[PDB]
RNA sequence: UGAGUAGCGAAAGACGGGUGAGAAUCCCGUCCACCGAUUGACUAAGGUUUCCAGAGGAAGGCUCGUCCGCUCUGGGUUAGU
RNA sequence: ACCGAUAGUGAACCAGUACCGUGAGGGAAAGGUGAAAAGCACCCCGGAAGGGGAGUGAAAUAGAACCUGAAACCGUGUGCU
């Protein structure tokens, strides 16, 4: 239910942006109204992939972007692809409550209080 | 005759270009016609090309000296100077 | 829009320039003023 | 008691006396503390000319930091420098950039 | 839309007299030892134990 | 004095590394977005060293700045067609 | 029985020069450490700037934004209200 001073447009992407790169780091910083929007964003795609159907592997493909994780290096796993994997086998019993948002004070030039933001 | 002035030794004479090829500093008045019978004359050596160009006056108030480098190939013998 | 002053190198100098005051009685009148009072530069 | 002073510093008097009235009369570890987690521009500043008001305690006279209080604080007015903004229709208006002397002094009321 | 008059220091002192900062809320940390603001994470050691 | 008031000059950014006393603003990488009878590529007039490299942050840059068309040092323009 | 740095020539400083105009033309602001540089070796905080000691000197509230230092204006403490 925020807008983060933003168009329709441009709240769309910047949220799908900040899902992948979670995903792929497992811990990133940010301001706080951004954190407390993209949280549920992220907690809904660990949910679609404890499913395992190919419907809802289909749906998560219209929120993800296609990035490569050379880490791994096995074929290079694609962000949909650890998901439905590695993240998918961590939450098996766990209903909920995936992320934990950490503050760390106001950041300097801007007055912006920097957020930590990580999976469980 | 007294035209040469000054050689240059910068990293594009000296590590380069000086394999074959030397650059002097010449008077503001001269062509490349009497740079070619200057060179021979003193460094006894045969000349085979010179190109000639001119710099502009560089603020630094007052302004630097304008300068002319020429550049002269030669076909047989060395300066090594 | 298009403002009153368009530089232009040659019609500078055949207007103020040095052999033109020199060709007229009056413009000659105008560099023995400017000397007269300790000007650096003469024309142009 | 010790005396630093941080001469032509380029903040406007009016905004360093903002944090100047926080840390005047309290102890020299509570004012740190209180410089650092501020979110002002004259906080890093201030909190360095604290620091060598409390070096001078200890290495020019021999005053133990834990007797240490902040006894006077202050900032004055420095020269100015005058600078110029362009305005709409061929207009002038003038700007100020102040400058401020910041003063600490550190005693242990004996 | 002009000011009529100047105004006096009398009158200046007595608008400015809420114009203050505020002071934060800070706690000394169970395990660092500085002072910390809370629900925060200290600086100095990166502990919360929520 | 007005007053810590008006304004800060058309527009999409996000995160992970690096540097450092100090990073929303500098560097590298991956996504995203905008122009494309064009914001792309060449060339007259005019300007006159603004071009390159290493080293700097007082002032100038409508914020910041480790960065710069800014400061210091040394370099750079080759014709019988 | 002339001026003494807003005075005296526009110019006591490298001035018909910064700057302004296409041009003919118009045109400023800027003096003073000490008798002698004897211009603060060295230690401490700081990235620097700046500052606290020590030292020089008769004097450093004489440290080059340097003789004397008035008013407007901006701050801190306090007796009465």
């Amino acid at each position: 239910y925020r807008k983060l001073g933003r168009t329709s447009d441009q709240r769309k992407a910047m949220l799908r942006d900040l899902a992948t790169s979670l995903i792929i780091s497992e811990r990133i910083e940010t301001t706080e109204a951004r954190a407390k929007e993209v949280r549920s964003v992220v907690e809904k795609l660990i949910t679609l992939g404890k499913k395992g159907d190919l419907a809802s592997r289909r749906n998560a493909a219209k929120t993800l972007r296609n990035v490569e994780i050379l880490n791994e290096d096995e074929t290079t796993q694609t962000a949909l692809q650890k998901l439905f994997g590695e993240i998918a086998e961590r939450y098996t019993e766990r209903q909920g409550g995936y992320t934990r948002i950490l503050k760390q004070g106001p950041r300097r030039g801007d007055g912006a209080e920097s957020v930590i933001i990580e999976l469980v | 005759r007294d035209i040469l002035k000054r050689p240059v030794i910068t990293e594009k004479s000296s590590e380069a270009m000086a394999e074959d090829k030397y650059t002097f500093d010449v008077d503001t008045r001269v062509n490349k016609t009497q740079v070619k019978m200057a060179v021979e004359e003193i460094f006894n050596v045969k000349v085979a090309s010179v190109n000639i160009m001119n710099y502009k006056p560089k603020k630094k108030q007052g302004y630097t000296n304008k300068r002319r480098k020429a550049i002269v190939t030669l076909k047989e013998g060395s300066d090594d100077l | 829009v298009k403002r009153t002053y368009q530089p232009n190198k040659r019609k500078h100098s055949k207007v103020h320039g040095f052999r033109k005051r020199m060709s007229t009685k009056n413009g000659r009148k105008v560099l023995a003023r400017r000397r007269r009072k300790g000007r650096k530069v003469l024309s142009a | 008691e010790a005396k630093a002073v941080a001469r032509t510093i380029r903040i406007a008097p009016r905004k360093v006396r903002l944090v100047l009235d926080l840390i005047r009369g309290k102890n020299a570890a509570e004012a740190i503390a209180i410089l650092k987690l501020t979110n002002k521009a004259s906080s890093p500043v201030i909190e360095k000319v604290l620091m060598s008001a409390l070096a001078n305690a200890e290495h020019n006279y021999d005053m133990n930091t834990d007797e240490l209080v902040v006894k006077e604080a202050y900032a004055n007015e420095g020269p100015t420098l005058k600078r110029f903004r362009p305005r709409a229709q061929g207009r002038a208006s003038a700007i100020n950039k102040r400058t401020s002397h910041i003063t600490i002094v550190v005693s242990d009321a004996k | 839309a002009v000011p009529k008059r100047r105004t006096s220091k009398t009158r200046k002192n007595k608008r400015r007299t809420h114009f203050k900062i505020s002071v934060p809320g800070m706690t000394e940390c169970p395990n660092c030892g500085e002072y910390k603001l809370s629900h925060r994470v200290c600086k100095n050691c990166g502990s919360y134990n929520g």
